[PDB]
């Protein structure tokens, strides 16, 4: 149907067996994001 | 100094008190990797690429680098004032 | 030579052995670029630089 | 910290007659600073820090 995958596509062993992958755009890795907690912590005011 | 990025990072995160620091906290300017040069058209290229790719999915060089490319410092009293910011207090009186 | 330089249309260093058909393989700290990629066939990189 | 390093890349089928030119143009854009313009314009737009 098409010839070029112009999209963000990581390269690994399985895919490289059937299609060559030219050269990398840029180098990245895998990380984890978590929602920040209590933007204003210790909300307990005076008179405590 | 201007040299290879990987070599310079190893020196910088190694000295006494990690005083020596790269500009802008480690900014690179031409992301080109390393490699293994082979003869032109040589047939060993196809399967040697797969072997290197396989190790990346098995976490080999991720822990291997820790055996040779680990730094010593972390790129983060003195009860003295000596004007410091108290000039603003005098600047108010100015 | 060290790491290879092009003088008078000749290559020395590790990249000079492979081009002159004496090595067939060179390893170490080599940086990929267009000029070197024309003579030899670099594999997939495994270290950022 | 990161735990699986692998870059992106343009992909295509085997034996395509463009497996040699298009890789060289990508490398030639790295040195000539083109990827600096594209990365700054899109990714690094900068906000609250
Ligand atoms: C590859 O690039 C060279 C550079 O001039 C060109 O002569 C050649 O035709 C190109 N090959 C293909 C298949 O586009």
């Amino acid at each position: 149907q098409a010839d070029m995958i112009v999209a963000p596509l990581t390269i690994n062993n399985e895919r490289a067996q059937y299609i060559e992958f030219s050269k990398p755009f840029k180098y990245q890795g895998l990380t984890i994001l978590v929602k920040k907690e209590i933007p204003r912590s210790t909300l307990d005011s005076f008179m405590q | 100094f201007i040299y290879d990025a990987a070599v310079l990072n190893y020196m910088a995160g190694r000295d006494e008190g990690c005083k020596l620091v790269t500009i802008g906290s480690g900014k690179v300017f031409a992301s080109t990797g390393y490699g293994i040069a082979i003869q032109k058209d040589s047939g060993w290229k196809r399967q040697v690429d797969l072997a290197i790719l396989q190790l990346f999915g098995d976490g080999e060089m991720e822990e291997l680098e820790a055996l040779w490319l680990t730094g010593i410092c972390h790129n983060e009293m003195s009860s003295q004032l000596d004007i410091d910011n108290m000039a603003g207090v005098f600047y108010m009186l100015g | 030579g060290k790491h290879g330089k092009k003088i008078n249309g000749t290559w020395n260093g590790m990249i000079g052995e492979v081009v002159m058909k004496r090595a067939y393989m060179a390893v170490g700290s080599l940086t990929i670029n267009e000029e070197r990629s024309e003579v030899v066939d670099f594999s997939v990189p495994f270290i950022e630089t | 910290e990161l735990f699986f390093r692998s870059g992106f890349g343009i992909g295509m089928r085997k034996d395509s007659p463009w497996k040699q030119n298009v890789s060289l143009s990508i490398l030639k854009s790295h040195e000539n600073g083109f990827m600096e313009d594209l990365d700054k314009t899109w990714v690094r737009y900068q906000e609250c820090d």
